[PDB]
């Protein structure tokens, strides 16, 4: 634009929150939807939907991570990285069911001098492979869920040995998406790349997808977000570069049913 | 209104260039798929396309019987330390690996299935005896229903169960089945579990499978041979094949790239290196 | 109650025509008809939310 | 009676 | 009752047939859609998506993240090739595992054009010039720029639009090629090389990785469904 | 003859189809109908009425008149339950042999809102104030009135209008729930407690029993017709 | 003498229809239409002389 | 171990249908394939063998090639295959002109090689008047019943 | 003229209430 | 959708007709028609660039 | 920010509203009105602090 | 000849 | 409907 209109500069704001980026490459709307909320000829519930709006649907920043050269990538659920975030945490452990979209903002600066490629994938029902070769979907449901700490990848398979104490355990190798799939073919699901000589972050618009229109957001996880180094950070000459990856997540038309006392899971 | 058997489109004559028009560069950090055809990057001829996508509709994709399980009875004489044999299958696509991987493109579905029964039986002793032609019964039973303990209980009376009455040797047995699905569609992936675990409660109290949900989701099929025994045993096996039609398929996923490792997505150590060597300046 | 379609014909010897009935109450029941519809690749392609223009810069 | 397609 | 003749064909099962059958669950109250999003209608849209090719299966490349990488460095200019493929989208090991390699391995026949798309991931100070070339087959494979020069090709000069494509038109004898490497149906040489050479300026990697795409044109299509080589089920 | 080829399925027996087939009793007179009363359409109308739960299924009170009956007294105030009960239809002992729970045993879907009614059979004299609930699944069972409350509940005053209806409605994730137990398609806890306390004056009955009732809303439904547990032929 | 009927559609790939004749004289013959009517539940469930109206007290 | 069959699709293995195409250079056709099956004991005792089933399977330039009578391969979700009963009426199926050429070509003056200089002589050999390696794939017959006693 | 396929009602949407009418209280000695 | 025809009729006992409905989608599928035309012989008995007329000689 | 054109960087600037505990961790901080700027050409970023008050008017 | 339900 | 030749 004449104006100055760039598709490198956005303003996003959900709530009392506010994000500013200078090095965008657009931003991506998964699957061509916009968040929405349930429709009456899609209901299922019948109870009155909570629909806490403002409280929720705003961004919330996870705990940052540090991309090194030895880095095999992270990964995070949806809604599990969310589920001790102020409100919307609230509203989860409320309620029987609910459904949400999201945006997810990543973000990574570095400098001129530095380069390094970020693949950052959102995939529906992000199911990942488990450590065990004597006993399949065998994770347990403290290991499949992380909340905002996330997990990671790794370049090798290793197999649990013992089968006294198994550690029940994910064990997501890289190159296999975690799930036994090439990662190269992951561009098939909605991604950015934040790639350091263009951009300092990635934006995913995720609608709510799913085969219900709403669940239970304790038991399921509707997205993953997986983010993979596809070329591998480096600066200058140093041996041991580092720079942070941030995550802010902001819920999206999030609607709630099935209210009653709070639930208090396992979680360690 | 543009079908499936509609022909694709024409190359369009394009001639040299030299502007500020850039189709040839680029951003796929965006997350897009550069548009580009022919013409944007080289001299080319109108051409009149005639081919078309007919065979890659999902529909046409998807428009093949499949062998998703064979199950194995008998018709012998019951005797105190063993009982004539009859089978049991909980209907899945996942215990054959071929269809499994083609659904699998996709997260989720939505089809009609059709299933077509294929029966063949032999001889297993010596002896020169005989059997007169068999009748197999291919009960449907839904999760709920009284599985059948002996081939020849209450059970087998169906009077709700579907059962197929086959009779040996006649045109494969089929039935279709509407899409029962208890969700608007089916999960080929399910991220989660079917309990959540409570800190009030005992861990065993609460766990439950990654990645499952009704653990008995579609029920079984219960295959007897109807005959009493006769003095020459008997064995047979039913061959079943599954053919999704009337589908619809939601979020494309990588095709499965390592050896299929039980009914989830985990992988089997020493089968991860599906890739080749080739070297990178060798055609 | 018949179905009267055509065929597209590929190798030759009008417009020829088959016909369908359908001999069951459940649609399940019913064959596949195969005329089915193309959509166009964008929602996967080209997921981004300010429309791209392929001659223009992807990055302005 | 017929449909035509 | 009325005369009929029984044909050829009769009582055979044809997996591939599409005939009516008797509904096992009549009056079922089936459970309504919803609109969930991501539907696709056909197999060839999932091709027209860019995935990342493995370009560099050496033995100890090959099944890792490493495989994707393409290395570049700013030495002095030379017309060595950086990489050379076969255009043999189902077979070429390096195209095969791709998601267009993997669903034209459910199809015996192929046509139409395809592109290559290349990712610069070197620092914002790194500026170059590359060759990257299509061959139509019958000649020579190219090994030197001197013969790649003469074929289709695009001269990508690094900058701030971070990827460049070069579409390879559908230039083919046949009317559809085979999905196995079959010289009848060959489909020609792809090869990347220095134009000028990579240049940084101090305090840069001198090394850096480009990583590439390829994906359908809109007047690709595909036929002769068939199984896939790409899994199997041993016992 | 007219030229026929015989399909898969052909001269099978299957127990849903729906052919014509020969009148082996040609020309019969029939009968005609009269109006006889309590003509039934549908099975739905019989899960509509309520019917008696037996919530007291201990050792001692089982299959017998007791099992009907649950006592309360005028006991002190607690935030204890009166009872305690599981929502799957079909499934749970105190729900399956009424009239809504054996239909739902011929079927292995259900989906749609119930109601259970409570009867105060105390004295005239008699008066209390009880909290009915329903808690969608997910969180820890009800226990104590102060988790209870928190869900779908009725505070039921006792009094001239005998009895009191709570509803739970439709709240699930999917679109049928399955007639057995399973923790995915789960249906959460019905409970009772004492909201204030059941008051007698003196020369009073000073416990008592209530009576209670399942039927289904207008909203209701099942499918997938299926065999059910609750019959057996032993030889 | 042929009886065309529509279909309810469950999973899609206008109105689908079916044909239906009857070959007998016989309507014991025939198969199951299955094109049923319902009812309301009243008398069963509401079989009281004096109609109920659910806001009022059923007792007054 | 048990003999299962593989033939690759042709017309020239017989004499008759291929002297009438070669009076001809090129065609266009739909080809209609009808199977006649026959069985027979091979072996002197008396015993017997219960009705065969057999599977006729068509795999096409690329897919799987069965190795073993009852190997993956013959799951077929993709290929077509047909299950055909013993005693039955011969089965049959169509095919359209299926040819990745406008026309089928009875004969070809050429190779399906350029020999190159830079290139060995073995490098660039190939077949004189021979196109795509495996033309049109092959059909892979077997028994699906389980072995009897007798042959 | 209502058909056994034909569709269950639909939900209408309900708010707060406060008044003299009570459906929860009801009387099952009636029969109903 | 059924297509009607003659009959050319040999031996004898109006126009007797037949009748066809393709059961099919593909044309593959279908029987042949048999209803076949003829052309005529030149392009391989006179492929002469100078039209011949035969009263005429050859060769002038 | 002042630093050189070759500084890159992005910071959180966060608005409480009183009642809890002051922010002293991002954690905190980040729960409140908040802006993420982006260091780039524009040099400068904007917080708004809106009018979220008990009283009409606040003590100076 | 034809009833259309 | 029909077709005649
Ligand atoms: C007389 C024989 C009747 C046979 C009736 C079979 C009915 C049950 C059909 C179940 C449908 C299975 C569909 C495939 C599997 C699921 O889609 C995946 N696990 C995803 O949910
Ligand atoms: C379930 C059985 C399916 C069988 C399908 C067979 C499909 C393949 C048909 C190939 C067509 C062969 C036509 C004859 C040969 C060629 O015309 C000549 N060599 C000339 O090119
Ligand atoms: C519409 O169908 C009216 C025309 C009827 C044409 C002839 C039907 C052929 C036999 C149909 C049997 C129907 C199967 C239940
Ligand atoms: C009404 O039926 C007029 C149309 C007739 C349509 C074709 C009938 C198909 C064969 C019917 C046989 C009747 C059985 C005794
Ligand atoms: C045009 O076909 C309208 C007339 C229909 C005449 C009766 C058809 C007889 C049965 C046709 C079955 C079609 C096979 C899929």
């Amino acid at each position: 634009e004449a104006c100055g209109y760039s598709d490198r500069v956005l303003q996003l704001t959900l709530g009392n929150s506010t994000i500013t980026t200078q090095e965008a490459a657009n931003s991506v709307v998964a699957y061509g939807r916009w968040p929405e909320y349930l429709r009456d000829s899609e209901a299922n519930p019948v109870d009155q939907p909570t629909e806490p709006d403002v409280a929720a649907c705003r961004f919330y920043t996870l705990d940052t991570v540090s991309w090194t050269k030895e880095s095999r990538g992270w990964w995070w659920k949806l809604p599990d990285a969310l589920r001790d975030m102020g409100l919307f945490g609230q509203n989860m452990y409320y309620h029987y069911l609910g459904r949400s979209g999201y945006t997810v903002h990543v973000q990574c600066n570095a400098s001129k001098f530095h380069q390094g490629a970020l693949g950052v994938f959102a995939v529906p029902e992000m199911c990942l492979a488990g450590d065990s070769n004597t006993t399949t979907m065998y994770t347990s449901y403290q290991n499949a869920n992380p909340g905002e700490k996330g997990g990671t990848f790794t370049g090798t398979f290793t197999p649990d040995n013992n089968q006294t104490s198994p550690a029940r355990r994910f064990c997501p190798v890289d190159y296999l998406l975690g799930n036994g799939t090439l990662l190269g073919n992951a561009f098939v699901f909605p991604h950015q790349i934040i790639n350091l000589r263009t951009n300092n972050c990635a934006t995913l618009v995720l609608p709510y997808v799913n085969s219900l229109s709403i669940d239970s957001m304790v038991k399921h996880n509707n997205w993953g977000i997986a983010i993979l180094p596809l070329a591998p950070l480096n600066f200058a000459s140093e041996s041991s570069p580092e720079i942070p990856i941030t995550l802010t997540i902001a819920p999206m038309c999030c609607e709630f049913n099935g209210l009653r006392n709070i639930t208090l899971p396992r979680l360690q | 209104a543009a079908t499936s058997r509609d022909a694709l489109p024409n190359t369009e004559a394009s001639g040299p260039t030299h502007s500020k028009e850039i189709p040839a560069l680029t951003a796929v950090e965006t997350g897009a798929t550069n548009p580009l055809v022919p013409s944007d990057t080289v001299q080319t001829r109108h051409v009149v396309q005639h081919r078309s996508r007919s065979e890659s509709s999902i529909e046409s994709f998807f428009a093949r019987g499949a062998c998703v399980t064979i199950m194995t009875v008998d018709n012998s004489a019951s005797t105190t330390n063993k009982d004539k044999l009859f089978a049991v299958w909980k209907i899945t696509y996942k215990d054959t690996v071929q269809l499994r991987r083609k659904l699998e493109f996709f997260t989720y579905s939505r089809f009609d299935m059709e299933l077509t029964f294929v029966v063949t039986a032999n001889f297993t002793e010596t002896n020169n005896g005989h059997a007169l032609n068999q009748v197999y019964q291919i009960m449907y039973v839904p999760p709920g229903a009284p599985v059948p303990e002996k081939w020849d209980d209450y059970t087998w009376q169906t009077s709700s169960n579907p059962s197929i009455f086959y009779t040996y040797g006649t045109a494969p047995a089929r039935i279709s089945v509407p899409y029962v699905g208890i969700s608007n569609a089916y999960s080929h992936f399910y991220d989660g579990f079917s309990k959540v675990p409570l800190k009030d409660q005992s861990a065993a109290l609460g766990d439950s499978l990654y990645g499952a949900a009704s653990l008995n989701d579609f029920g079984i099929l219960a295959v007897r041979v109807v005959n009493d025994h006769n003095p020459t045993k008997v064995t047979s096996k039913i061959r079943v094949y599954l053919k999704p039609k009337h589908i619809r398929v939601w979020c494309p996923r990588p095709p499965r790239a390592v050896a299929y490792y039980g009914p989830g997505v985990d992988y089997k150590d020493g089968t991860l290196t599906p890739l080749s060597t080739k070297d990178l300046t060798t055609y | 109650g018949a179905q009267v379609s055509s065929q597209k014909v590929g190798a030759h010897e009008s417009t020829i025509n088959y016909t369908t009935i359908n001999y069951y109450r459940d649609s399940a029941s019913n064959a596949a008809s195969k005329q089915d519809f193309s959509q166009d690749p964008s929602k996967f392609t080209e997921p981004i939310k300010d429309v791209l223009i392929k001659t223009a810069p992807m990055l302005n | 009676g017929s449909s035509s397609t | 009752g009325l005369p009929v003749m029984n044909t050829p064909g009769s009582n055979q099962y044809l997996t591939a047939d599409n005939f009516q059958s008797p509904c096992a669950l009549p009056e079922f109250d089936v459970t309504p859609p919803i609109d969930i999003p991501g539907e696709v209608k056909n197999m060839m849209e999932l091709a027209e998506i860019d995935t990342m090719i493995p370009f560099d299966l050496s033995a100890t490349k090959k099944n890792t993240m490493e495989m994707y990488r393409v290395r570049l460095s700013d030495k002095p200019h030379t017309d060595d090739p950086i990489l050379c493929l076969s255009l043999s989208p189902a077979s070429d090991p390096r195209l095969s595992h791709t998601m267009l390699g993997e669903i034209l391995n459910y199809y015996t026949h192929w046509a139409g054009s395809l592109k290559f798309t290349f990712l610069f991931c070197g620092s914002m100070m790194a500026t170059g010039k590359l060759l990257v070339s299509y061959a139509p087959p019958g000649a020579d494979p190219p090994k030197k720029r001197k013969e790649a020069m003469l074929g289709t090709h695009v001269i990508w000069d690094i900058g701030l639009q971070s990827s460049c494509t070069m579409v390879v038109p559908w230039i083919s004898n046949t009317t559809y090629r085979q999905t196995i490497d079959d010289s009848f149906t060959e489909g020609g040489y792809i090869s990347v090389f220095y134009q000028t050479r990579i240049v940084v300026p101090l305090s840069t990697p001198r090394e850096m990785d480009i990583l590439g795409f390829v994906s359908a044109c809109n007047d690709f299509s595909v036929r002769l469904l068939r199984d896939t080589t790409h899994i199997e089920q041993k016992a």
